[PDB]
């Protein structure tokens, strides 16, 4: 087992320098504070000598706010100067009152410090592919070569020649700052339409459904999950990947520890402890944990088969519909009530690609939607019983005739799921047939994933459906890649055949390159060119660690990331916040707004020279020289309410911030919206709310029936507690890579006897799509023939076995996937010391 | 001055450790809970002719919840947030928000049988040096 | 500047573990001493409480032995478990005498630990290239891939398709266990022709000349840089490149500090403080160092044109013959008498491009090598009086009629400059004819590089001339390549053009293997046998980190080195010892002598799987479990008196060991032989030396004239003190990437005011071979035109600007080179903080 | 506990130093050579109103000798074996045989006009801390 052998930490003392900063990484975006003080300065034991104000040669009590774990520390540079900084959990904070998740706790320990020798991997300098390998060169040198680059191919050969990968989220790696320069650099100078997102390889929404019946994916708050009578949590693994949601808000509701809160503000309406809903094919910890909390009677866990999901909403929707258990005065008042026919080609395709569902009213949802308890018992291989008490967990009214108060929460299991259009709709039916939008207790929504901060200007040019981008790649067309803050190699679907194209047009460039003079740029220029019109590709990556993708890329440029510049984001609660720099970014590193903006400069510079003028024109309003600058320009001038928002109007409101949007501005505090849709008038047209007819029709994208049926196993994929994303911070860390060098795969333990595998077994996953790598762990809680592989990691990726399958919006369907396994080794010495024990807690 | 001073300390004699059965303890002091464990398999910081006699702190190193053991399992499992140690592996976070693995004393069997710690390989709970 | 802020450092206890420690890196070996003790126990103040026995809370005076630095403390494994370890020079080493360099002095630091984060760059497991990317694994699965593929295309092809890069050096990355093993693989078990060395393109020796000639090329003691009354220094920047030889034994002699020496063991012959002739085209610290410390009258700096060094000594030796100024008794009684005729293409040409020269008798050579004071001065560039000055400080006799003693030593300067085999020769000539070999105060001797530690099986297979390799490789021949303990890509010549070719060799089998399913073993290795049938290359590394030649194989092995391995070696005064493991291999690494039987155990039972028997039977003799076990099959058994060593025997001499060969063992003590030669008794046939007839051919490398009539300037090329080698270990500590982030380019300031260059400017340095960069590095004592580039260097590889030009024997003249130079970038910031001051101590 | 605790001392006056002209002091304490030394360019560990004034240990971190300040080259140099250290550039050593740049002392100019050291960044020769 790891261990760090820290017998003792420096001690905060009183006069520290505070900081607000938020989590850099998942949706719930926990509160923490940042302290730092001069190294060779430090705290005492007694309170006076302090920033607790505590006896500190005392032992602590459990649930302490006056101490901290050795990754909550480290050494950093601020202003030129080392100093000791401590990240830490923030106990005012009303998202995770003190709670730090195994992720978030360690945010210090995975800071870039010379001192400590944490994150060398840390890019520090641009780098530029020249003399036969990647070497290091100024700015002003990057900068010229992506720009001359740019600017030929897109005069050449039009901006669709331009391809782009980019983030499009909040907290670290984005946010609002940094998703503003982006999107003006490629959306407001630029009309760039071949465009792909961090998660799904088109510029769509992962959540169209929803928002083309009016209704925005957070539409609630936080503490709705602590009032619900049930929570319906599809497609989540929320006590690993919302953790502190989970912990800090559902569990109370669960324990029964809200129902003093649920007396108070809604009396006069009965009230017993949470019951949860939980859709997933797999139990999970999080099933684990509710019926530990709240007792198996409280638990229903529908481990429905992969992908049926939207037979078992219909089926829901059908019942509820048919036993009245609706507030029918918000139907009729805040939903569609104009007939509609179904489009030619209903039910098996919708009117066009744009439009896979049919929007409608109740009645008509109801009767296209419609299916028995029988036929979804079939489809699902749920029995009959349990469809039918999740009906009158949802729908059953209290006592006095009172509505039940449901909370419907859907992530990736959902999103990645089959039939994404259709399924989201099919939720959001339940949630609108019940009243359960706008409301104390209610709302139909995503527990997200990172956290969000989306600002850019419009995107009416890239289409709908957007183009499949990857595919573009894979056929061999365009000439430039601009890669910012997200890696294919290790999280793109159908990512084994991804690599060796992207490699081999890559290599072109790269053989070209080294065979080129470089002090004549010309020379050079007019080389890549050459090799891009040959169908190679001139690659650049934004970054902050050396990434896999970046191993076929030609110029790397280093990116300053959350804590060393400013940075705000909104959470699953639209609760908005500042994280206020607190170190320096590494090395010339600089942030990603910044280097948009840059890279604008030069593009600015280099068409004058070339003698256009016009375009370089287009290039103006880029005069930034600190993130607060795109802020002002991006979310201030564009955001609802954004004039109500500052960087020092944010900091005074704290790790609490504010829930957007603003609607104004009294007495040091920012004015904000607790819940969307409380007065009934949903986003659309006419401000009503529309039902959508989505009959199932199967698994609906390319392939999928026949991997299913020509392969031995689900490779159902997802996250693991410990590892944040594709582990390119991880991946540095002893910590988090002592527990699992190679991703596991969970297998039931008799599907591992069938087999002849043991644990810790090195196996390969293959199918028609190809092939990839995992530590065989046995999971008794797994059923037969279903496998869990842990995603996006570096030493076995999984998405090489995902299909080129997605849509009709291309949405990425990642989570049905089948496949052989085969063993490749018997269990390396490098795992003879994992623990493969079960992951659930006894007790 | 500086490396932390751990103190030499008695905790129990081999004879008084059952298969499968922790013993309570306290070390550095008095104010630090903790376990001996006997597993009767050879593991990772384990003493004793079998090498099977391990110590931990019983405090779990998220929140400070005190653990408890099941026997069936060997794990240590904590009601706080769902966190589960194994033991047989230097305490090793099978699942859990620590960021830490459960602290392992370093111990040492005398001549006679007594069993002493002299150290402690990860920071307990609710204490910023080991030692106070 | 680089600062660690470390306050404070644990405590050596009284009790901690000693071992033996011979320094991993330069030929001096300097002796250390490990200490390790468990974490968390340490030592006190008092002297009864640490192992130095000293009152540690008072400060400590000049050259204290109870202080050590910050970069000789670490924490790391050893037999499972976490201990500090402090990495010390040993006062008693008679090498040292205390002393480290600034590289011996960061052993510890340059360590793996997990505990405090240094050089996690290091290898912990095998890597294979599969699923579109690099992948970890078992060794069983790596090694069954290495055996396979190379045991069809021998089988196929033959062995010569088999291409082999190896070390053949002392100390870390070398030894005579890890010669031994993998000689025994390629030259026992196999007969690999097509192998080369980690410095040079060819299986030859450096120093022909000199061995041919009857004299091995390590004949003295370091004594005897104390005791003459000149020394020649050829083509050594000793300060930088030997600096403890250089301090601890050169100084005292220049300083004066051995006349109390001298008088003891030479009475009865007059004593004046040494003096010191520098050949070397730049001036040195060395050179600066020597004035310092000698007085500028006792120093004679021959600031000879590059590759002159010939014509120089032609002249010296024909003045001294001439004058009489020669031990004329070893002459007659120790050298070669027989006439014997020049062959038919002398003086251009020798009997075969097996013999560059002529050997033969005294008065033939000088009459071969017949050159005046005139001729040399024109051609070296020198004044007439500094060459008789020269061969007065060399030749003429003492007071009393005395021979004067002048001990001779070369480095790279003339081993890798022109016309390699007749300079050497030439010079061996001056020692001969003063009688300075196998006496005190005399010597011809390499200076050395790294460390000795070569014993394997005869290698007459090879031929001479042995098969240039890289021209092989380049060319399109070979099949596979075991590449073990070095890396090209920064340190061979022509490397540019290898770089462009191998990367694109390599990428074929890499598109081959990303495109075979793995699972199916047989499948991908008759896919990469095809790729490799239309000439690609199937390469595996044997390394201890990620090199850069390794971003082009499709195998990485992780290899143990110094340290956490017993390891044995000798320095540049034949002086064996044993480095004792103080600490465990980091992950599954394992020394390469091991490596290499583990490979042949798999060719063994591969080979006896297809049915090939009696090739399987060829593998045997490697069931090797540790280290000492090929030890014992190699030096024990096959060097000149190796029966009398032992590593309990060595271990018991420490770090002062015992000078090879061994002649006996009497009372704990391995008897040695302290010089060469003392009998007159030399290495040939019938026992007596042989002279050179070399005459003066201009620059004789291919290409090398025109080079340099067509470029601007000389690129001349070599070590910087902080460096290590190719930086390697250094690219992951700051203390060096602090210093030089990128190579530095030493530039009069005066040809960077006419190029328009500043200090820290990035220059590209081209010529006809390839390009690289450099930070121009202004150097008021270089000369106009020349100009000094760190050589090996991951941030700007000089390697790239050095022509294919090799001797007859295939010897690479790195030293001569001439390109041009043009600016990249005006200088970057990440080296606005760099000195840019004078490396000269000022008095 | 857990770091070296320094004293802040007065070394002396912004008005005792002249330009390129070094001022003996100690710190940490009596035994602990350097120098204050006025540069007249804004430089790292600079104080000052004119950002120039820098602290360095004068005791040469390799093996312990006396460093010479050269006032035409603005360099501390070493008599021992040659090393040359940059006091314009935060100590860094120009070239040598320490695996340390030269020990900063981290200063302070007060509300009067005394200079205060209150730390060092990197470990004084001849003491295995820097405070004794
Ligand atoms: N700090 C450090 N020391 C090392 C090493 C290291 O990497 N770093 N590596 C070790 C190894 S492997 C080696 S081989 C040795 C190398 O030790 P050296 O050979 O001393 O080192 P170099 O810098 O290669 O070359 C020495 C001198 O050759 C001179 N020179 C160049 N061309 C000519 C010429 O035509 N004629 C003459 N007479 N001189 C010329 C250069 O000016 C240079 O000063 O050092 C070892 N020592
Ligand atoms: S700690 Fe960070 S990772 Fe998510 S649960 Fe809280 S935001
Ligand atoms: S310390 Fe090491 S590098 Fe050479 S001079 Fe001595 S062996
Ligand atoms: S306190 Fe043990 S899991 Fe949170
Ligand atoms: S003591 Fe200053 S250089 Fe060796
Ligand atoms: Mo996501
Ligand atoms: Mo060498
Ligand atoms: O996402
Ligand atoms: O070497």
């Amino acid at each position: 087992a790891f261990k760090r052998h820290i017998d003792r930490l420096p001690i905060i003392p009183a006069d520290a320098k505070k900081h607000n900063v938020t989590c850099h990484f998942c949706i719930v975006g926990c509160g923490y504070h940042a302290y730092t003080w001069p190294i060779n300065k430090q705290g005492g034991t007694d309170p006076q000598n302090n920033i607790f104000g505590v006896d500190l040669s005392e032992q602590q009590q459990a649930e302490s706010d006056a101490w901290y774990s050795p990754s909550m520390y480290n050494v950093v540079k601020q202003d030129g100067r080392d100093v000791h900084v401590v990240i830490k959990p923030d106990h005012e904070c009303v998202v995770n009152s003190g709670l730090g998740s195994v992720r978030g706790a360690r945010m210090a320990e995975t800071s870039f410090s010379e001192a400590r020798n944490t994150q060398q991997q840390r890019l520090t300098d641009p780098l530029v592919w020249r003399y036969g390998q990647m070497q290091p060169t100024s700015w002003d040198d990057a900068l010229d070569l992506v720009a001359r680059v740019t600017a030929k191919i897109v005069k050449e050969k039009g901006e669709d020649a331009l391809i782009v990968s980019a983030f499009d989220h909040g907290g670290a790696g984005g946010g609002y700052e940094n998703t503003w320069g982006t999107g003006k650099l490629y959306f407001e100078a630029m009309k760039v339409k071949n465009i792909r997102i961090h998660n799904r390889p088109a510029y769509n929404s992962e959540v169209h459904g929803t928002r083309d019946m009016g209704v925005g994916e957070l539409n609630n708050c936080y503490e709705d999950a602590e009032l619900a009578d049930t929570i319906v949590a599809v497609g989540t693994n929320a006590l690993e990947t919302q953790t502190n949601y989970f912990l800090n808000h559902w569990i109370p509701n669960l324990r029964g520890e809200s129902l003093g809160k649920k007396k108070e503000l809604m009396p006069e309406e009965p009230h017993e402890a949470g019951r949860i809903i939980i859709v997933d094919p797999r139990r999970t910890v999080t099933v684990n944990a509710c019926e530990q909390t709240a007792g198996a009677d409280n638990v229903l866990h529908l481990a429905i088969n992969s992908g049926t999901d939207l037979a078992l909403f219909n089926a829901l929707f059908t019942y509820i519909a048919d036993k009245g258990w609706v507030d029918r005065d918000f139907i009729d008042k805040s939903t569609l009530r104009e007939g509609t026919a179904r489009p030619p080609l209903y039910p098996a395709r919708g009117v066009s690609e744009a439009n896979p569902g049919h929007l409608s009213s109740f009645e008509d949802a109801v009767e296209g939607c419609r299916m028995s308890i029988e036929e979804a018992a079939e489809i699902t291989g749920l029995d009959a019983a349990q469809i039918i008490k999740a009906a009158e967990w949802i729908g059953m009214p209290k006592e006095g005739g009172k509505r039940r108060r449901v909370m419907f929460g859907y992530e990736k299991g959902l999103i990645w799921g089959n039939d994404n259009y259709r399924t989201n709709g099919a939720l959001v039916n339940l949630a609108l047939a019940t009243g359960n939008i706008g409301r104390p207790g209610g709302g139909v929504v995503r527990l997200g994933g990172h956290q969000e901060g989306y600002v850019r200007p419009s995107d009416a040019h890239v289409g709908r459906p957007a183009a499949y981008v990857d595919q573009l790649l894979i056929g061999g067309q365009g000439g430039v890649h601009h890669i910012w803050g997200c890696d294919h190699y290790k999280t793109t679907l159908n990512a084994h055949e991804f690599k060796r194209v992207y490699k081999k047009r890559t290599d072109m460039v790269k053989d070209a390159m080294s065979a080129a003079p470089y002090g004549d740029r010309e020379a050079m220029v007019n080389a890549i060119v050459d090799a891009i019109n040959q169908g190679g590709l001139f690659a650049v990556n934004v970054d902050i660690i050396p990434t896999k993708i970046g191993e076929a890329c030609h110029v790397i440029l280093p990116a300053a990331t959350s804590g060393e510049m400013n940075l705000t984001s909104m959470n699953g609660e639209r609760r908005m916040r500042l994280t206020e720099r607190y170190m320096d970014p590494p090395g010339q590193s600089m942030p990603d707004c910044l280097i948009a903006a840059r890279l604008a400069n030069t593009m600015e510079r280099v068409l004058t020279e070339m003698g256009d003028v016009g375009y370089a024109a287009q290039f103006k309003g880029f005069d930034w020289q600190t993130e607060e600058d795109a802020f002002m320009d991006g979310y201030n001038k564009n955001a609802h309410g954004g004039e109500f928002v500052t960087y020092e109007r944010l900091s005074a409101m704290g790790t609490n911030g504010f829930q957007e949007p603003a609607t104004g501005f009294t007495d040091g505090k920012i004015e904000g919206t607790q819940r969307l849709y409380t007065d009934g008038v949903f986003s659309t047209d006419d401000g009503k709310a529309r039902f959508m007819d989505a009959p199932w029709r199967g698994l609906q994208a390319p392939g999928k029936q026949q991997q299913k049926d020509s392969h031995k196993y689900l490779i159902n994929n997802g996250r693991a507690n410990v590892v944040w994303q594709s582990a390119y911070l991880d991946q540095e860390n002893d910590f988090v890579m002592d527990r699992f060098p190679y991703p596991f795969i969970e297998m039931n333990p008799e599907d591992m006897a069938e087999a002849g595998l043991k644990e810790g077994d090195l196996v390969e996953i293959y199918n028609d799509a190809g092939a990839t790598q995992a530590m065989a762990y046995p999971t008794p809680t797994a059923r037969r023939g279903e496998t869990f592989m842990l995603f996006g990691f570096p030493t076995g990726v999984q998405g090489n076995v995902t299909s080129a399958g997605t849509n009709e919006l291309i949405i990425p369907n990642y989570k049905q996937t089948w496949g052989n396994i085969r063993k490749i080794s018997d269990a390396p010495r490098n795992v003879a010391h994992l623990s493969f024990k079960s992951k659930e807690y006894q007790s | 001055a500086a490396g932390v001073e751990y103190p030499a300390n008695r905790l129990a004699n081999i004879s008084e450790l059952t298969l499968n059965e922790p013993l309570d303890v306290a070390y550095p002091d008095e104010d630090a809970a903790g376990v001996l464990l006997k597993l009767g398999t050879r593991v990772e910081g384990g003493v004793g002719p079998d090498g099977d006699i391990v110590g931990f702190s019983t405090i779990c190193p998220h929140k400070g919840f005190p653990l408890s053991y099941s026997a069936d399992n060997k794990t240590f499992n904590c009601p706080g947030h769902f966190s589960v140690f194994d033991p047989e592996k230097g305490g090793q976070q099978v699942w859990g928000q620590a960021t830490q693995n459960l602290p392992q004393y370093v111990l040492r069997v005398a001549d006679n049988g007594d069993i002493f710690a002299e150290g402690v390989d990860e920071l307990i709970y609710g204490r910023l040096s080991n030692v106070l």
